[PDB]
């Protein structure tokens, strides 16, 4: 069925928010890299 | 961001081989040393300018027929001196120590094959031993004393793959070929009050032997990331890094983005995938991945004897990186990477006893 | 298929009866030798 299509086109925008989120997320998590890293 | 093949070498009995290993405790300035395990042979070398590197050391075990597997190098509080365990096929686990040139410990409380080693971050006593025996084992080196036993009621149901400690050092994941992936903590009061306690025991003290601990439950777990075995698995920070034999690594975090790692309920009963990672032919299992100690660089064996390197930066894994350093002799397979404290150079080994290196032009 | 194809680890893929002296042939084989006549009993 068209189930995948449907799926895909919410994901987009689902994406779209999730990657500005998931890029706050490398950005913060990255940061305790350093710190535990040092 | 460049590598080159300036040296590359072969053994002698053929025989595939697994491990490769820096010794990251090098005192600042020494020379790079490190070491490479085969059928039932040890070998030590030391990368020098130019390409160079010079064989160190070697030794072998006669008296059975087994595979060796794994390594990992440590040191000893008492005296500084390096050291480093091995294991292989017949489950028992070595030690020797290179400045005397032997073995000092063995330890053989297993069932089947060994599959990997790794220390805690910042105790250098415990080791920790994953094996087939669905068992994943702890010791004391130092006391020569088990610790825990983390399996049973609720472990792994089908010989335990690999392990990974926290960036910290108090939690770990582990994978194997149930498609199953779970969590342990070290954290608890109870866990840290049998450490100390493993730190304290004199046999001719009391008719006493020591008292383990017995785990049966992971912290949290699931098998919905692939529908295929699970071989190697590293923490990122806080986040997760996996491979399959489906051609594709892939980096998640449990339940919602907006869950901490350090609140999760046992009975979570969702996780939340961030991206995928890339390559192609990876169609067998037994294939590992290692990363820089400053957490900025992928590397990655192949089948067909290619490369595939990514950057840990701000790199978008969506577009984040694609680099293959590639040479014409030997695609049979590719099986560990390792790289130096810094940076520098990047060792891997071929399925046919075959070494190689790469010197970085950054 | 490939939800039945099991998974692969690895890729796809003496004429003279002289004497005992062959005792004394065997234990040194290297880094001379003595007596000079055990490498016919070799």
């Amino acid at each position: 069925k068209r189930v995948k299509s449907e799926y895909m086109r919410l994901r987009q925008l689902k994406r779209f928010r999730r990657a500005d989120e998931v890029k706050s997320m490398f950005s913060s998590n990255r940061q305790k890299i350093l710190e535990r890293t040092e | 961001y460049s590598f080159k093949c300036v040296n590359s070498l072969k053994e002698d009995h053929n025989q595939p081989l697994f491990g490769v290993q820096f010794n990251w405790h090098s005192k600042e300035g020494d020379p790079l040393v490190f070491a490479t395990v085969g059928s039932n042979r040890v070998t030590l070398y030391e990368c020098h300018s130019q390409g160079e590197i010079r064989l160190l050391q070697s030794y072998v075990d006669a008296d059975a027929d087994e595979n060796f597997y794994t390594c990992a190098w440590t040191y000893d509080s008492n005296t500084s001196h390096p050291l480093l365990a091995v294991a292989g096929s017949r489950g028992i686990i070595r030690i020797i120590n290179p400045i005397t040139m032997q073995c000092i410990k063995h330890y053989v409380g297993h069932g089947n094959a060994i599959n990997e080693l790794k220390f805690h971050p910042r105790d250098p006593n415990l080791l920790l031993s994953v094996s087939k025996d669905h068992a994943l084992r702890l010791w004391n080196i130092q006391t020569d004393t088990l610790v825990a036993i983390f399996g049973g009621v609720e472990g792994h149901r089908d010989e335990v793959l690999s392990a990974d400690y926290d960036l910290l050092g108090e939690k770990i994941m582990s994978c194997g070929m149930d498609h199953s992936l779970k969590l342990w903590r070290i954290n608890s009061k109870r866990m840290m009050n049998a450490i100390k306690e493993s730190y304290d025991y004199n046999p001719n003290k009391t008719n006493r032997p020591f008292i383990s601990q017995k785990i049966h439950f992971p912290d949290f777990s699931t098998r919905d990331i692939h529908r295929n075995y699970v071989d190697c698995v590293r923490w990122l920070g806080d986040l997760i890094l996996s491979k399959s034999c489906e051609n594709a690594i892939v980096c998640w975090k449990p339940g919602k983005m907006e869950d901490d790692i350090d609140k999760i309920k046992p009975s979570e009963s969702n996780v939340t995938i961030l991206g995928r990672f890339d390559y192609s032919q990876c169609d067998i299992w037994y294939m590992r991945f290692s990363m820089d100690f400053w957490q900025k660089m992928l590397a990655l064996g192949n089948q067909v004897g290619k490369l595939y390197v990514w950057d840990l930066e701000v790199e978008d894994p969506h577009k984040a990186k694609c680099t293959t350093l590639t040479h014409h002799k030997c695609g049979a397979a590719i099986r560990q990477t390792s790289f130096s404290r810094d940076s520098s150079i990047l060792i891997a080994v071929c399925d046919d006893a075959s070494i190689w290196r790469w010197d970085r032009l950054r | 298929r490939p939800r039945l194809q099991a998974q692969r680890k690895f890729a796809q893929s003496p004429p003279p009866a002289t004497q005992i002296s062959d005792l004394s042939k065997r234990k040194p084989k290297t880094e001379d030798f003595l007596t000079f006549l055990c490498l016919r009993g070799s």
